[PDB]
């Protein structure tokens, strides 16, 4: 593949000449990528140290779980009172509660 | 002299002709004396360098 | 620019590859920094140091 | 200029070859002329002519 | 070597 290699080398040289004229840094993205990869390595070293220090269980378990939007309010005791009355009424008539047991007293 | 950054020089073989650079007559002649046929020196008639 | 793009396409050279890798790595940096910021907000600067 | 140098490199064309040969021949001219000038200083213009 | 000859001629 000598001829194709020579042609590839010529095209490469022409591309470098055009990039030089255009003031285009072909390696700039690569340089930024290696710098960012070093940053990733150092941040991962910090995280690995904190995990070796606190442990997987501690680090995982300190994960936040609270949020205001997730809070659930229950205040419709009026409606629940009527529902509980109907439930107890029907249980008595259907015989799920033949006598006045402590569950009936507690529901009352 | 910084022992953390100690200057050395590495010998390498030039793989591609470098872009010509200006030099004096004497300096260019010294370069030719060193490199033999591995360098080309040419006078610039505009300025004699 | 068009001539360079034609040559890069012929050479099968991805000019945007380094930039793509850099943005992926920058996202990774942001996520690791988010974890470190959470652990610092949690344990505190004094504890972590 | 850079594109021309790239093409010459690919073609294995020595743009400076004619110039190098010309300077070598110019040195040869100078040395032969030195020989002729010495013979003219020796025998004289009248004798040589 | 017709293809390489054409390469060289174009160059």
């Amino acid at each position: 593949e000598e001829i194709t290699k020579d042609h590839k080398v010529l095209a490469r040289q022409q591309l470098q000449v055009l990039a030089r004229y255009l003031k285009m840094d072909l390696d700039n993205g690569e340089r930024k990528f290696l710098k960012e990869k070093d940053t990733v390595a150092e941040l991962q070293a910090q995280l690995d140290y904190l995990n070796a220090e606190l442990g997987e269980f501690f680090v995982n378990g300190v994960a936040t779980s609270f949020s205001r939007k997730k809070a659930r309010t229950f205040d419709s005791s009026w409606n629940w009172a009527k529902q509980s009355l109907l439930s107890l009424y029907f249980e008595i008539i259907h015989g799920v509660l033949k006598n006045v047991d402590r569950e009936v007293v507690s529901e009352a | 002299y910084n022992p953390e950054k100690k200057e050395m020089i590495q010998e390498v073989i030039v793989e591609e002709d470098l872009e010509p650079f200006e030099a004096s007559k004497e300096t260019a002649e010294q370069f030719k004396h060193q490199h033999g046929d591995k360098v080309d020196i040419f006078e610039i008639p505009e300025t004699g360098e």
